[PDB]
RNA sequence: UGUACAACGGGGUAUUGUAAGCAGUAGAGUAGCCUUGUUGUUACGAUCUGCUGAGAUUAAGCCUUUGUUGUCUGAUUUGU
RNA sequence: GAAUGUUACCGCAAUAGUAAUUGAACUUAGUACGAGAGGAACAGUUCAUUCGGAUAAUUGGUUUUUGCGGCUGUCUGAUCA
RNA sequence: AUUCAUAAUAACUUUUCGAAUCGCAUGGCCUUGUGCUGGCGAUGGUUCAUUCAAAUUUCUGCCCUAUCAACUUUCGAUGGUA
RNA sequence: GAAACUGCGAAUGGCUCAUUAAAUCAGUUAUCGUUUAUUUGAUAGUUCCUUUACUACAUGGUAUAACUGUGGUAAUUCUAGA
């Protein structure tokens, strides 16, 4: 899927192109505003905690 | 570690205040210091020509 | 294979067990056993049913899931750049709270010019 | 006279659908009380809630068992 | 089921009986054939009909498990049972 | 024509309204301070009135039918009290 | 001076005559039985709440649009996130 990832600190927001299914399932059966750590979903975000704000589905 | 496209970069607040109190409490400065020269102005290029449009104080 | 859940009860559904019922207005309903479905035919409400999974919820039983959402408090510590405000020269400002008597100094100029400007205008008036 | 058998028991899996008793500022409301109320309390009251996916039953043609208690030499017949 | 020396086991097989059936679709092919109209078949595959023999994981039925629960009337003083 | 208008007492209100608004002219007083006063307006606002209306409403008035003479009233039909 | 917010208006106008036969409607009354944006004219000295530091009264506070940028979907006067 797609995630529009917003650091608001600079203030700046990018998109990320992921893949690899058993991956993203970690935010399955989540709510919007719990949070979730990113080395699960990707090494690149570890350390790093988001949380949900939001997002548009297919069609 | 830290993601080039947000962290690394970082971005404007593309406005300052219109408010004088929120001016006195964004520089912290008094309740007596002249905010009129705090001022936060935008200087332009239309051409040769440059000049800020320090905007407005309403309140 | 997918792991369908129970209409009524909310149980789970394995496959080749249970049955499917299909109602006129073109919706679907799951059941695991004859039982469920037998209560169904009678129109029962499963809220109702102690044994079900929709009652143990709404009566807050094994309820044990859901805690809370806490409660945050903390300032955003970034001064951005306000794009026309070159955050290093507005540091240096905000820094500049005392010496304000430069205010002063410069309304007492603007003073000056105010009563040499009516005294220009009621003299040009004449 | 033993990875022996049985009867009981325990556990598992199943079925039903949340036991009796106790408590409750729950309860349609109604009588009565006096310290008269500043929920004032006492009696009635189907029912509801909690202890309670509790309790009951569970091999008679279900499974299993480090458990307890017992049983384990009677009669008859047969020959190339 | 007596008798074949007894008893037990593993087996041979004389004889007797016998069961599998039919169709459609896709492709073959709008090909062959024929002026055109119209219009096939063999092989292959997927299913089905009728019949039979077993079984009971699932679905359904059955229910004296009188297993659980509920309901009526009545009797056990009431409650429980 | 009134329990009208209005006024007065007792209180009540989760509390209403009573200008943190804006453009021009910028003027006068001085113990000359960014001192004190000061105009023409626009907007908005509580209530009364008015106007624009609105809703109900009085009286009288409507075509053919009797091969429609009885209708309404269960649960609103007529009226009364609240 | 676009856009966007705010305030107004969009309930006027226009079209048609299906319904409706004491219903509409006409003419005539009434509201001492009521609401009325708007106009128009009048119309708040009383609101610091233990109201002697409780207070900014040269005047108090929080959002949020537009906008920056990231995106979604086939599409719509669709839209989210920061």
């Amino acid at each position: 899927m797609k995630l529009n990832i917003s650091y608001p600190v600079n203030g700046s927001q990018k998109t990320f192109e992921i893949d690899d299914e058993h991956r993203i399932r970690v935010f399955f059966d989540k709510r919007i505003g719990q949070e979730v750590d990113g080395e699960a979903v990707g090494d690149e975000f570890k350390g790093y905690v988001f949380k949900i704000s939001g997002g548009n589905d297919k069609q | 570690q830290e993601l080039e496209g947000l962290t690394d970069t970082t971005v404007p607040k593309r406005l300052g205040p219109k408010r004088a109190n929120n001016i006195r409490k964004f520089f912290g400065l008094s309740k007596e210091d002249d905010v009129r020269d705090f001022v936060i102005r935008r200087e332009v290029t239309k051409g040769e020509k440059t000049y800020t449009k320090a905007p407005k104080i309403q309140r | 294979m997918k792991v369908e859940i129970d209409s009524f009860s909310g149980a789970k559904i394995y496959p080749g067990r249970g049955t499917l019922f299909v109602r006129g207005d073109s919706k679907i309903f799951r059941f695991q056993n004859s039982k469920s479905a037998s209560l169904f035919k009678q129109r029962k409400n499963p809220r109702r049913i102690a044994w079900t999974v929709l009652f143990r919820k709404h009566h807050k039983k094994g309820i044990t899931e859901e805690v809370a959402k806490k409660r945050s408090r903390k300032t955003v510590k970034a001064q951005r750049p306000i794009t026309g405000a070159s955050l290093d020269l507005i540091k240096e400002r905000r820094s500049l709270k005392p010496e304000v008597r430069k205010a002063q100094r410069e309304e007492k100029q603007k003073a000056d010019k105010e009563k040499k400007k009516a005294a220009k205008a009621a003299r040009k008036a004449e």
